[PDB]
């Protein structure tokens, strides 16, 4: 699926 | 065998911590949407003293420096702080950092014990270690058993995590104290468990030193955490998108999106383009790569290779500084 | 002291298991008899596809056979097994025997680690004993405590019991995995525990190897477990009917039924007879003579002396084959 | 490493207990209020026949002599102790002490094993401990934690408190058995868990052996535990009475009330003066005070200085026996 | 009281 | 606060 990492 | 020698090493240096907030939000029966409407007047909303109350301190240093979570002392008016031998002081917040549920405190005192530093990569699943803090404000308690699982991430409940598992009994009281190996020695500070009933099952969660210790330097000697920031949104690579560009599971990231106004939208990252290199090294895992941004100091001009039309093209940012979470513990 | 040895010998050889199955039944407010008369129509039964998900399994021999729990993968669809390692792959279902609550399963993989068993009746109360499964899907975690009793029989788990009790921490996702000593060798296949709150509380329960290694042995070679079968079923004898024999606490067993068609029906057995000796052997616990016909092999002759209109009677029955319990896991 | 030399050397000792009691109060939907007046008579109480069941018991001597919480047989018209070797017999009450919760059984038996008593004040926290009862029926069961803490009192389960703290899991059922130390020799009576589950969470209680053997000497010479008794209600002081007096923070205790016809009384104590010295004692804790007249014996006069007109005044009161508490257990 | 065991 | 002690 999609997950979302934030930098 | 017996552990009392390291229970004496150590526990002198774990205190107990108690704090008190006003807050503006009571019971939720009272005070809610009906409570204005239940033939009922709009009146005040009423701030209660709320006791965070029950945690736990290591004291990191003679000096007076206290380690903690966040989640214990964010928000408080008052921190209460209480050692074995029953001094009592008030501190005063250092600074915290949220996303790894860590916070300073100072106290000025003296005669005050230290906690020995173990090292936390040294530890291996199957030592026994010790939990030592407050549950259910009992009092000092020594709980006992064995790293279960290291480098717990994942989790989800802060946004960098390394967490050591450990069967020893930590209930609502024990985030903050120490987790101690054999010898004695700090090797984290217990922050979380995964529970049923709200009380021990013996799924623990401590924060190792090593990245204790790393938080811990940079609050003192800045009053905050120094991280690197790119602002970018990125999201995974799957084989199904790794054919349409035509070259497949080079590990890539794909930037689902720019912050606006960021370095990297400074230094023209494109929504939609495709990482492939962050600083000269190669972006396969969101989370390496988010880890990378964060270790890189702000200031630093770093390359960035991005397959953007199908081609790769060379940009260069320079990363900022990590701006705060805000709002939530 | 440290335990990191045995789990390094160990933990390789226990997998984590993610089993999914298509279901017809659903939260039970919806689809129950007031939906399709809440003015509502019949329409259809959606079946929802849901994940039994963590369990464990120990990797029981290089070949590839794993043993596990049967409530684990009763009914599943499809069973993924993930190593250590990292390594997945989907694996079949050899045979499983819900009456002592396992099941072997097969993969095909080389360099798969094997537990080293240990010996089940040597265990004593008092020895310390580490749990390895995956409590609520956290990943493999190790925990730790102490052999708190042996040969638990009379739980009402399974027809057929021998568990071991342990203290270590046992949590939901911690069914199928290894119950293992200090030394790091396989004694049980954690199975159950008595919780209040659905977690651990210190009362777990283990299937002893010797028990396992029998029941996987037998699921190889016939794809089933193979016990023997009289057909009767049977109620304890107590003074006040010791007297009306005439002849008292011989250990008797009152053959209160006698399957219809059965063996012992075969042989003549009838209901309200008394059975003071089966196969030579006098038979004065219910579950003694049970386990004791399952053990009997199916075709074998066997003598049973019964006290029948208040004289002994000789009686002779062929063992059977025990049918499987169908329905419930 | 292994315990089960001290599980052999104590578990002999550990009984289980078995009481059943008639009680006139049932479930509380019905034979409430609503019962008598929701359109039906009054009819009778039905007294129902309810098991306090699960509990343990330790044997303290070879003659007969066990130990207990009084919690577990308070109330009971019969006790049944099943031994760990399978035999059976009903028990009798030699007495109570509900201040301590701990009552003293006897029973007819010989070739009895008998408990090994450890040292209550060498306990150290950290040393490993084993925790022996009955949790949830399901048989003798043994677990193992460490000393957490000492000394707990200000629990508030009872008057008299000096509560081992044990990480061992302790369960319902456990109530009365054996905490015991890696030797095997009783360091407490298991008494109370603090849990949010009704199950352990690793925070449970034992009485010391030194405080159990002193009530349990004194229950079999005299039926009964002997007590000085005062006759007063005492209140703490604080700076703010400190200075009202003149002279401050000496440890005062505040005589808040005086028992109407008790000795104190009967020496002229009076409301509202002020405690100095109990016995040429500083009277400084209000707990300190209360456990010094409770050790004092009955029958011995005593001196009592106390600041009354703003001037000390010596009194002498005869320090009675204490009454009991009566109706809670 | 009454309980079965069958085999 | 006021708590009370009684012997």
């Amino acid at each position: 699926d999609e997950l979302r990492w934030v930098f | 065998v017996s552990y009392a020698n390291a229970v004496s090493r150590a526990a002198p240096a774990v205190a107990n911590l108690y704090t008190t907030k006003m807050v503006s939000k009571p019971s939720h029966p009272l005070f809610d949407d009906p409570m204005f409407r239940r033939f009922f007047g709009d009146n005040l909303p009423q701030q209660k003293r709320m006791e965070s109350s029950l945690g736990s301190a290591v004291i990191m240093s003679a000096e007076g420096y206290l380690l903690t979570n966040n989640h214990v002392t964010a928000g408080a008016d008052q921190i209460i702080v209480a050692l074995r031998d029953g001094r009592e002081t008030i501190a005063q917040l250092v600074g915290s950092d949220p996303e790894t549920d860590l916070a300073v405190l100072k106290i000025d005192l003296k005669n005050l014990p230290a906690m020995t530093l173990g090292r936390s990569d040294g530890i291996r699943t199957g030592d026994v270690c010790l939990a030592i803090g407050n549950p259910f404000g009992v009092g000092q308690t020594v709980t006992m058993g064995i790293i279960s699982a290291t480098g717990r991430n994942q989790l989800g409940l802060n946004t960098y995590e390394d967490f050591i598992q450990t069967d020893a009994a930590i209930n609502p009281g024990n985030a903050g104290g120490a987790l101690v190996d054999a010898a004695g020695n700090l090797i984290g500070i217990n922050t979380a468990i995964f529970s049923k009933s709200g009380g021990s099952q013996g799924i623990g969660f401590a924060i190792p030193t090593k990245l204790a210790l790393e938080v811990m330097q940079s609050i003192i000697e800045h009053g905050q955490v120094i991280r690197g920031w790119l602002g970018v949104e990125v999201k995974a690579l799957t084989p199904e998108l790794a054919e349409s560009l035509g070259l497949g599971e080079t590990a890539g990231i794909v930037v689902a999106g720019v912050y606006r106004d960021g370095p990297a939208a400074r230094g023209g990252l494109l929504p939609g383009d495709v990482i492939l290199t962050i600083d000269k090294q190669e972006a396969s895992d969101g989370r390496r790569s988010m880890n990378q941004v964060a270790r890189t100091r702000p200031g630093q001009k770093i390359s960035i290779v991005v397959l953007r039309n199908g081609q790769k093209v060379n940009l260069t940012a320079e990363v900022g500084l990590r701006p705060p979470p805000a709002p939530a513990p």
